[PDB]
């Protein structure tokens, strides 16, 4: 892969 | 061009710690540990932020390699499909970066996914770049031999910290  | 997340999350110190938690057998462990320096360094040396490596602990930039699930939600899957994920600047898992253990990892000098191409994408995202629409950009969304920052990557991490 972004994440939160 | 470049994306940040939404809201810009940003690291709000001066100082971020990062520690290296887990090592691949694909290479020796002071070579994991210089090539996310230098990972990190070509983000740094753009912006008014300064990291400092811990050994021990929960650091804000949890660095490490994972099979399978490592307890954020987001399992690896074994080999292919997902190499590596991190998270926004936040608490937490905020700022954290992982490598999926079931790909093969190089310093270049063998076969593998570059790890310095991989780390500088995924320590992108730990500092809070999105993907990037400009090819040249380490920030592009897929996957380094012989590279730096693109103009695009400076601009972007530029505008969210100020230079210097
Ligand atoms: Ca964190
Ligand atoms: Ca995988
Ligand atoms: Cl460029
Ligand atoms: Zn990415
Ligand atoms: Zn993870």
């Amino acid at each position: 892969x972004g994440a939160v | 061009g470049y994306s940040l997340f939404p809201n810009s999350p940003k690291w709000t110190s001066k100082v971020v710690t990062y520690r290296i938690v887990s090592y691949t057998r694909d290479l020796p462990h002071i070579t994991v540990d210089r090539l996310v320096s230098k990972a990190l360094n070509m983000w740094g040396k753009e912006i008014p932020l300064h990291f400092r490596k811990v050994v021990w602990g929960t650091a804000d930039i949890m660095i490490g390699f994972a099979r399978g699930a490592h307890g954020d939600s987001y399992p690896f899957d074994g080999p292919g499909n997902t190499l590596a994920h991190a998270f926004a600047p936040g608490t937490g898992l905020g700022g954290d970066a992982h490598f999926d253990e079931d790909e093969r990892w190089t310093d270049g000098s063998s076969l593998g996914i570059n790890f310095l191409y991989a780390a500088t994408h995924q320590l992108g995202h730990s500092l809070g770049m999105g993907h990037s629409s400009d090819p040249n950009a380490v920030m592009y969304p897929t996957y380094p031999q012989n590279f730096k920052l693109s103009q695009d990557d400076i601009k972007g991490i530029q505008k969210l910290y100020g230079k210097r």
